[PDB]
């Protein structure tokens, strides 16, 4: 709330908390790193929804304190001190937290001080689950990692891979190009096209009405809400693509059929089905680091029986699947992202933008984003929550 | 040529009716308060439906980015519309309300 | 309209206007390259007024198109997609404009959607006079090109020859700078003096009333707004430099005389005749790229009566002319401009300045500029005007 | 005078003025540089208090100009021109003034100019001191220097050696840093502990109340406003730290006792006594450059009866002091300093910080600094002052 | 130590603070609150400060330091940056004496 | 010595007047009320004309940058004025006004 101008937010009336969320949804599970990215008693920092955090792994489990002092509100960070196994110690005052539930238990400058054992620093859930690090940026008790998370991700057998890394674009324009039924036409030029045989058209012409171009899913057991890509299921997809009548492009005419089950779930979780393989699945989210840029986490799951199954897979991944899929196909995603950042960075693309058929899947997500998530991240939130009698 | 569209009581004040029209763009007819008025449904900034969105006296304001048409005159009224609406003429006989068949 | 503080534009009311204009005026022509910069198929990016745009030529013609797409405001030039000699396609989701007049024709994406046809995307006239590119970054029809240019660049025997380059200081510090009657002073020590004996006082003490100090033309046979510089008219050139009545400065005592007759003109332009030579001109723009920045576009012209002597010319504008005066005589207006940045930066200057008799000139031109101006240009221009009914 | 959300200033009853006070306090002496570092008619140029001002030695005495000429509001310094042993001319339209009253005396580019002995620049009162450059960014006649300097400083066998630098942060976070009591256990490493071998507690547990805990100086004979920092009188230092109990941490168990006598006094100057040695005191500026920087001016003191002594101090200064206090000590604030700018940096760590007892010490000067300071440096102050007197 | 002596009723007028120094142990501030009694920690939770020294607006009690805030009947926060909830102590009135409690409730 | 600037009759309440000298800078007059005061025209300022700035009472304020001075004492009111403005001597006589040759 209060992140965008009033102004703006009241023309937007179908999906305000969606333009305000700028800092995205508070409330959700994140992934943020994968697990072999943090070793025992080797503390990482990061920034998740604009707040500095701090990960800790204590015979084997993670931990998350946020990487600010409750004293002078300096990052713990610039000089760890981990004096005991359990605890940390601020640099500048010593004062010391547990790992485990953020009290201030001690404080080396003042065993006498009465603020210890009364103050608690913030702590957040962390949770590891397919080689990836989850940390819940909320508050209260959470709920269970499915609810945040595609389906099939957690399946027994599915065996993920992937990369991650930085990109300096808003969450919501990386979700949206993702999920954008025609961006496909960035694509056309990839590696993986050619190099993987795939069946891949330029475009849609949609067929149908509205309510038949997506699938809101608000019924899953889990939990989950989330919204389905169907303009193929009427739509006649394009594979001469014409100026004048005159066909000047074509689209790729390869056996492998992919990329026919797009979904995009809350908080900011892709799905596409099958790719970049008949037998794959891609799975990546956009997470808000700050108000500018994001993790582009990537993730590639393929049913493993064996650890001879998952050692084949492993192999493919480094020498095909990542240079050719992850890189030489969604490369382009990330410039197309960044290429939409002037527009939308004054928050007045999100009036200005002129939308075609092929956005009503944009739509739906941001009507589902704005009615079922969590929690709006606030610069509050970040400083410190603020209310006046 | 005319089209009938429904009778005059089968809107309240200040509603909104979409007419599918097979083979052609819908339209939009409003009623303020005992009047009718007729556009094309489809707002010329986007792909919102203008019979979604909210009416304030004889201005439709689109539901999704705010910008607005004067029903009358078709004209925009509100950023970022600005090309204008095509309008229809309306006309109410016996009760009830027909919408011509081009626009005008 | 509205880019300063309200505060500051209720002080300033001999030119409020002027003083708002910090992204310059709408609606006039503006030389933003030399024709010899653009050639045939080869689309060229530029920003002028704050306005990103994108310039052809076909079949030798050029054409100017705003370098935004309609869509989602990416700029098209991130990737070129000129599919037709008439017209250029968005790399993103394949929008396709003509570049004759900037409507949406196809959409390779969905041919069928029902924005083919009902679109435009912003176009601007384009010029070519004299060997530079003159474009009306303006709405409606526009007036003839000597309306925006000083009397006697568009003689048909006039050859001009120049240089741009991009300055970083608001136009108006140029534009003022430019036409100020004593900053004569930073050229005291020009090679360009020396060199080719120049006659160059320090300053002028004024003579005369103060009305007799300029003389402003309200209207010219083609609409041209502008102001002389008359301080030479009645008032006494200063050669020799006093402090507490001793010498510590001379003027050069060259035999040529020079710049004796200089006009400053609606957009901002200056000429200056004769210079750097007795048988020369000099026209300046100083064009706004955006706040912060601007084009200065130099320009010397002869009037040349054959191919023989045009030739000649340039032989001359670039072993002696572009070198000695368009460089080594300019080069000092340049960080001069530099110099004036902080003082505005905040608007404040415009209220701090303390100004003396020689700014009779600059008081003359920011009035005639706020009377005659053909629009402010806003941040709204930019991202897209905007009124709520 | 309006620098925060006023929202945040009325929340902060106790010290409003000095949270208000980000680009400084006007009215008082600051040090710039040293003597030694401005030469006889070699204009230098410098930002104090977010303006930028201009010192020129003439005849061996110090003159103070702003840098901005009244003209267009160019740095007169983009290109120095001075034409005459008592002037500097603006390079731009040649308007000349006078070093010693800013006087507009001439205009090479109009000598018949109205404006000519009407208007005059802005100077400020510049006096040097134990071979330190003091600038008065004030308005008025100054008061002496020692009402803005630490007790000691200027006595005659004082020797003053030092360094300055700038470092990127507001002055307040570097003032309250150098004050802080608990702040010592940043220095538990420093090379100075064991290569000076020195006794450093980690910290301290207070004893007594409230008013036991400082003194605060508001009736100096010279005007001096500061503040004594006393937790050591009646707490226990912490030489053991503990976790849970267990010893994780011993403090530095040396024969020199040093730095049991700090004091912060307005604008903002620590003496710290004795240090880095028995027989030594440090005397450090926080002066306020613009609101995200400030010169760290560092000076030690020792008292020298002659130049015999003076030399081996110099020696020892260059070979030991410099190396291993000023820096190998001072070093680990400066980063301290700047840990602390993004939680002051929207203001509003000035209400969220959580302190503890011997923040005590903090709050005396903050409330000391908002009652007695002689002025509020304002962003109008910079561009120039504006107003309607109704 | 169970009931300690604080003053007579009457010492104390309506939307006053008074604190109540304990040897060994931390002041308590009491609150008038009309013509009921309650009473806290009297050291903000927020860091420092000393409650008594703060201003009383009906039962909400504003910290002097920050301008955090807690209702003086349940000591629960109620303006930020105070997240603390203060110890309550039952006051009792007997024979126009005002007695505080030892030890907070619960 | 003294000039004959107008007729008291000439000037209405609030208004201003130049007055421009032969062989001198021009000065002016200022009517506040039944008073009248004179100062030179030109801003301490810069080069503004204060005949052409905005009565209010008895401070003038100057068109170029909004500095204003009291016209009764040429004391500098707003800013960025600062230097005195030079005052003088005015005297109706027989219902005329009369203006002194230097500043008092
Ligand atoms: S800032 Fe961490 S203990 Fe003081
Ligand atoms: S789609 Fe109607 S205002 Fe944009
Ligand atoms: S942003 Fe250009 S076609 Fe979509
Ligand atoms: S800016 Fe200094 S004399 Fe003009
Ligand atoms: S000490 Fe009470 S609000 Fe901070
Ligand atoms: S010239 Fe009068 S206020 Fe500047
Ligand atoms: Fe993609
Ligand atoms: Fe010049
Ligand atoms: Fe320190």
């Amino acid at each position: 709330m209060a992140n965008v101008d009033e102004a703006i937010l009241k023309r937007v009336k179908g999906w305000a908390p969606y333009v305000d969320a700028k800092l995205g949804f508070r409330n959700h599970w994140y992934p943020v790193m994968f697990s072999k990215e943090i070793n025992e008693g080797e503390p990482k920092t990061l920034k998740l929804l604009g707040e500095n955090l701090l990960v800790n792994r204590i015979d084997g489990k993670l931990y998350c304190l946020k990487d600010r002092c409750l004293h002078r509100g300096v990052q713990l960070s610039v000089k760890v001190e981990c004096k005991t196994k359990s605890t940390i110690t601020c640099w500048y005052h010593a004062w010391t937290y547990r790992w485990e539930d953020g009290v201030l238990c001690d404080i080396l400058t003042n065993p006498t001080s009465a603020q210890i054992g009364r103050q608690k620093l913030k702590t957040y859930p962390v949770q590891e689950a397919k080689g990836c690090v989850f940390i819940y940026l909320g508050d209260g008790d959470p709920p269970p990692l499915a609810r945040d998370t595609p389906p099939n991700f957690l399946d027994d057998d599915m065996e993920i891979l992937g990369k991650n890394q930085i990109i300096k674009s808003n969450w919501r324009l990386a979700v949206e190009n993702g999920f954008d039924p025609s961006h496909i036409y960035i694509h056309k030029d990839s590696i993986l096209v050619k190099d993987n045989d795939l069946a891949l058209p330029l475009g849609f012409a949609p067929g149908g009405d509205r309510k038949q171009q997506t699938r809101v899913v608000d019924d899953d057991v889990v939990g989950r809400k989330g919204v389905y890509d169907l303009i193929g299921e009427h739509g006649v997809p394009v594979f001469e693509g014409t100026i004048g009548g005159e066909v000047v492009r074509e689209g790729a005419y390869g056996e492998k059929i992919v990329a026919n089950d797009i979904s995009i779930w809350l908080p900011g979780v892709l799905k596409v089905n099958p790719f970049p393989n008949p037998d794959m699945m891609q799975f990546e989210w956009y997470v808000p680091i700050d108000e500018n840029t994001h993790y582009y986490f990537q993730t590639l799951g393929k049913p493993c029986a064996n650890d001879e199954e998952r050692k084949k897979y492993e192999q493919e991944f480094e020498s095909k699947w990542k240079p050719m899929a992850l890189e030489g196909f969604n490369n382009d995603d990330i410039w197309a992202r960044e290429a939409m950042v002037d527009f939308y960075a004054d928050d007045k693309g999100w009036v200005n933008e002129i939308l075609f058929e092929s956005d009503e899947a944009i739509v739906a997500w941001r009507k589902l984003a704005s009615e079922h998530n969590q929690g709006i991240q606030t610069q509050a939130h970040v400083s410190g929550l603020e209310h006046h009698h | 040529i005319w089209l009938k569209v429904c009778a005059a009581s089968d809107m309240q004040p200040g509603t909104i009716r979409r007419v599918n029209r097979v083979g052609a763009a819908p339209l939009a007819v409003y009623r303020v308060g005992d009047q009718f008025y007729a556009t094309e449904d489809t707002c010329t900034h986007g792909i919102a439906s203008l019979s979604e969105g909210t009416l304030d006296g004889d201005v439709i304001e689109c539901p999704f980015h705010g910008g607005a048409f004067n029903v009358c005159t078709g004209m925009p009224a509100s950023s970022p519309c600005t090309v204008p609406l095509g309008v229809f003429e309306v006309e109410v006989k016996e009760g009830e309300v027909y919408v011509a068949g081009e626009k005008k």
